[PDB]
């Protein structure tokens, strides 16, 4: 699967590793989210990641599903 | 040609920006200026000297129509950083403060943005009085505040 | 210093051609290189500098281009008033120039007037002179051999620039020599190639008029 | 605010902070001085030193510093910088610490 | 409007003092820098020193014993020393006006350049000599010193002229030709042998 | 003395320190930051403050300040005062009382190409994270993050010079072994501005 990961800079679309296929999006406040908003990591992986209790987690199989929440699927 | 210091040039040198007067219209008018505070550390309570010890980041926020710019006319400049002396600031201090540090700690640089908003989160360490509750300790609360005026 | 160098030496063009002329640096000249055009005993003329940016007052057919190590400027469309010699330069570590680049008029070939002339009797009493006009293009070499070897240890060139009545060039050779040897050596000729010329030609001289 | 930039470059035309706005050569500047006590911080009896936050009341009247606000567009006050008009030295004469001036020189 | 004159002996000897001056139209040296350039006969340019707007100087390292700059504000002239000259210093020596961006500078107007050539040789005269086939003729210059030399004939071609120990000669074709010398105001005319 | 007089001169004549010293404004200021640690000088464990004497060396190339060393009679570098040029605004973002921002301005060094070097001494009061569960037999892993405070990457890119910080200074402690250094670059990017 192809994934929009935040480890290249800018982001990027990405196919996947052999080993991971689900797309995730991660996002979690610091103390910028005063301006900035929540903080956000995307990357791909073999299975859904763990949350802490501030961090939300959105996970999916399909191709661009986790863009940043200012780009379109 | 670098297009900040042509951008510069027009807002400060050719317009006659003046830092001394507020950014108004006519002198009745009052300058709304938005304030939140970011606490980085509580660094301690000083129960015998009643002092809270916090590090803190002021965030301002004000509209200073004089500093608005076309952005197509300056190459799509929509941020500019300026240093702090060169604009007028609200002037804003812990008035509560334990120690005679009235103001920030750091004067940081001022974000002006094309359509006149002023953006301004200077750092600081302040040392505000904090009167403490001994009645319950070592079971007690405490409540301490930071006033800024 | 940064060295510089140009190619090529010498550039034929014809008017409204699109012509073009490199500049290489031995180091990154970081795009501080500029360009200027000289004429014969007229004051060089800036026409380019920071590697883009017009003269005022130049006509905007210049136009240069490049970047860390090479550099170019190109003529949108050849004018005749453009034919003249283009040095570079660069101007952040030191100045140094390149050889500079000769732009000519481009010409149909042209054959050698080959002539020869004897050394007089004023020379006996005291040298051959070996000229070959109007010939095209500049391309040439000429030598002279007498006797079975090599002549003229004393020997001298010269080449006239473009005639501007003919677009040709025209050359002149000394065949110099000692008087003595001059009367010794039984004959000498003069000798020459080009590309002006489908194949070599000669002539020649005895030791008496 | 034009009106205001104005006026005050007109104030400070010839205006010399040093010099105290005696009118007549021998003139006395009559300073009211008031305290306002915001906080008793301490007292030190080891070091025979007490520690006060407090806001001085300074008022005076400088006569290089009017005009007729019908003139200028009705402006009745102005607030300045104190570094540039000029200011009495009032200091506390028996401090411990060595401070005489104030904490912070607003307008 | 803006335009560098430049001006000074241009027959020097060896081992004396060559002198030039730079005059100066259509902008004040108070506002550009003014810098002289030499190029050597049959080499590219190079750069000799800078007559700063500040009134200081600098010069090529190499050069920096020998030559001497300075300027008169007051009638817009530069003007260049140089000492212990030799042969190699012949060439065309330019001095140019400099723009300016910050700190850098370069080379945007030239002077129409003064040739100084440095030769122990005197003057003389052209021991002009015919040529003849036995169409295309000859007539031949030699011995003359200092350049340049007239000639005239009665199509003409004429070929630069060339040092051959340090004096000029030259040859020249289209029967008489006609040549002429300023180094002593003379003329004469030399028929063919045939 | 009179060559270098005319440089300086002529470099600060129209020069400006508010705008960033590139070519052109979509252009990312490249800085070089390297950490040298001079002395650990006190870990407060109370209060969780790590107090330490570092240099913190910054690079970065301003493009206004290009010479011709043979204009100026062959000089290759010059000492300024770091006042009157562009500077990143480094912020040590974990302060706990200290400064934030370096306050002894030191002279930079700048070469003829333009290249800035900048070793300003600071005393950083970095909080840290102290564990005192093995006490006294506890290792404490104590950071110091440094970030321009109001440039951000889109603008200026700061990169670390080396992997680790420079201890070839490092004055021993009497209590405390240093087992482990090493510096890493962070980028963070937020829902508000994916560029
Ligand atoms: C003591 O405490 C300190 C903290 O106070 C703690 O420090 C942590 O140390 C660990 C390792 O010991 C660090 O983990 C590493 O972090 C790296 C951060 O890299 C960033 O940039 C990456 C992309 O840049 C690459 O390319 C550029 C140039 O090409 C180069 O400069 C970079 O170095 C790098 O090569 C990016 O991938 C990386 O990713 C982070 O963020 C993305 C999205 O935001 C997310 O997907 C990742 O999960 C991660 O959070 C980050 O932005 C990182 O490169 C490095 O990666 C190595 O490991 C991973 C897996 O382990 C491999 O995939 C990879 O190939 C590398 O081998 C690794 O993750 C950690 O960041 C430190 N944290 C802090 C706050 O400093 C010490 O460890 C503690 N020490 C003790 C207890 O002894
Ligand atoms: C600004 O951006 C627009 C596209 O958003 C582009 O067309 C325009 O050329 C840019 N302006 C400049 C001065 O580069």
């Amino acid at each position: 699967i192809v994934c929009h990961t935040t480890a290249t800079s800018p982001i990027s679309a990405v196919t996947c590793p052999p080993g991971e296929n689900l797309c995730y999006r991660k996002m979690w406040c610091d103390a910028f989210c005063s301006s900035r908003g929540k903080v956000v990591e995307l990357g791909c992986a073999a299975t859904c990641p763990s949350k802490k209790p501030y961090e939300e987690v959105t996970c999916c199989s399909t191709d661009k599903c986790n863009p940043h929440p200012k780009q379109r699927p | 040609l670098n297009e900040e210091e042509r951008l510069i040039r027009h807002l400060f040198q050719e317009k006659g920006y003046n830092k001394e007067l507020r950014p108004v219209a006519h002198k009745e008018e009052s300058v709304d200026v938005a304030l939140a505070l970011t606490l980085s550390n509580l660094i301690s309570l000083k129960e015998v000297e009643e002092t809270l010890t916090t590090n803190v980041w002021i965030e301002h926020g004000w509209t200073d129509n004089r500093l608005k710019w076309n952005a197509e006319e300056f190459g799509n400049i929509s941020v500019l950083r300026l240093p702090p002396d060169m604009v007028w600031l609200p002037e804003i201090v812990l008035e509560n403060n334990n120690d005679g540090s009235f103001q920030i700690s750091y004067s940081c640089n001022v974000l002006v943005y094309h359509y006149g908003f002023v953006y301004w989160l200077p750092p600081a360490i302040f040392r505000s009085s904090c009167p403490i509750s001994v009645t319950y300790f070592p079971f007690d609360w405490q409540n301490c505040s930071l006033k800024f005026s | 210093d940064i060295v510089i160098t140009q190619s090529p030496s010498l550039l034929s063009a014809s008017v409204g051609d699109r012509v073009t002329l490199t500049c290489k640096g031995s180091q990154n000249i970081d795009n501080y290189l500029a360009w200027y055009q000289q004429k014969l005993g007229e004051a060089p003329k800036l026409l380019i500098y920071k590697t883009n940016s017009l003269q005022t007052g130049i006509p905007s057919r210049f136009s240069g281009s490049g970047s860390g190590t090479d550099y170019t400027l190109t003529i949108s469309s050849l004018h005749s008033e453009d034919l003249a010699t283009y040095y570079c330069y660069q101007y952040i570590n030191g100045y140094t120039f390149g050889t500079g680049t000769k732009l000519e008029l481009k010409r149909a070939d042209a054959a050698p007037t080959v002539s020869i002339f004897p050394p007089s009797t004023e020379q006996l009493a005291t040298s051959v002179v070996c000229l070959m006009n109007n010939f095209y293009p500049r391309d040439i070499s000429v030598k002279w051999k007498i006797d079975g070897t090599e002549r003229r240890d004393g020997v001298l060139d010269s080449v006239t620039d473009q005639d501007s009545k003919d677009s040709t060039y025209s050359m002149s050779s000394t065949l110099s020599l000692t008087k003595a040897d001059y009367e010794s050596h039984n004959l000498y000729t003069c000798e020459v190639v080009h590309k002006t010329s489908s194949s070599p030609v000669v002539k020649s001289f005895n030791r008496n008029e | 605010s034009e009106a205001e930039g104005r006026l005050r470059e007109k104030l400070f035309s010839g205006y010399d902070s040093s010099v105290r706005p005696a009118r007549e050569v021998g003139d006395r500047v009559r300073v009211s001085v008031g305290l306002i006590l915001a906080q008793l911080i301490s007292l030190n009896e080891k070091d025979e030193e007490m520690s006060t936050k407090v806001y001085l009341d300074l008022e005076w009247t400088d006569y290089r510093l009017s005009w007729d606000p019908a003139e200028h567009d009705g402006i009745d006050s102005l607030r300045i910088t104190a570094e540039s008009v000029w200011l009495p030295d009032v200091v506390l004469l028996n401090n411990n610490d060595g401070n005489f001036d104030v904490a912070l020189d607003i307008s | 409007e803006v335009q560098l004159q430049e001006s000074g002996p241009g027959l020097v000897q060896p081992s004396e003092t060559l002198s030039l001056t730079c005059t100066v139209s259509g902008f004040s040296l108070t506002s550009y820098s003014v810098s002289w350039l030499r190029q050597p006969s049959g080499k590219g340019p190079e750069w000799m020193g800078r007559m700063w707007d500040d009134g200081g100087t600098v010069y090529n390292s190499g050069l920096k014993s020998r030559l001497s700059i300075s300027r008169d504000t007051s009638k817009n002239q530069v003007f260049l020393k140089m000492n212990s000259l030799q042969t190699d210093d012949t060439g065309t020596y330019y001095c140019t006006r400099d723009e300016r961006i910050r700190a850098i500078n370069w080379f945007a107007y030239w002077g129409q350049g003064t040739l100084v050539t440095v030769s122990s040789a005197e003057t003389t005269a052209p021991s002009v000599y015919p040529l003849a086939p036995g169409v295309t003729l000859g007539c031949l210059v030699k011995g003359y010193f200092p350049e340049p030399v007239t000639v005239t004939w009665n199509g003409v071609h004429t070929f630069p002229a060339v040092l051959q120990s340090g004096l000029y000669t030259l040859t020249s074709s289209v029967v008489t030709c006609n040549v002429a010398h300023p180094g002593q105001q003379h003329q004469r005319w030399t028929r063919k042998l045939c | 003395s009179e060559h270098e007089t005319r440089l300086v001169a002529k470099l600060f004549k129209d020069y400006s320190s508010v705008v960033r010293p590139v070519e052109d404004h979509r252009q990312v200021v490249e800085v070089t930051v390297g950490l040298q640690l001079i002395q650990l000088i006190n870990v407060d464990e109370v209060n969780q403050i790590v107090t330490t004497n570092v240099r913190l060396k910054q690079q970065w190339v301003d493009y206004n300040l290009k010479w011709n060393p043979d204009d100026y009679g062959g000089v290759k570098k010059i000492h300024i005062p770091s006042e009157k040029i562009w500077r990143p605004d480094l912020v040590l973002y974990n302060n706990a009382d200290g400064d934030f921002a370096i306050v002894k301005f030191t002279k930079v060094l700048l070469q003829y190409t333009g290249h800035i070097t900048w070793t300003p001494p600071a005393i950083f009061k970095s909080y840290c994270e102290i564990i005192v569960t093995h006490f006294p037999f506890d290792e404490q892993n104590c950071s110091m993050k440094l970030g321009t405070w109001t440039y951000d990457g889109s603008v200026v890119a700061i990169n670390p010079e080396s992997d680790q910080p420079d201890l070839s200074n490092f004055m021993e402690s009497g209590e405390w072994v240093i087992k482990e250094s090493r510096g890493w670059k962070h980028s963070v990017t937020y829902s508000c501005c994916p560029d």
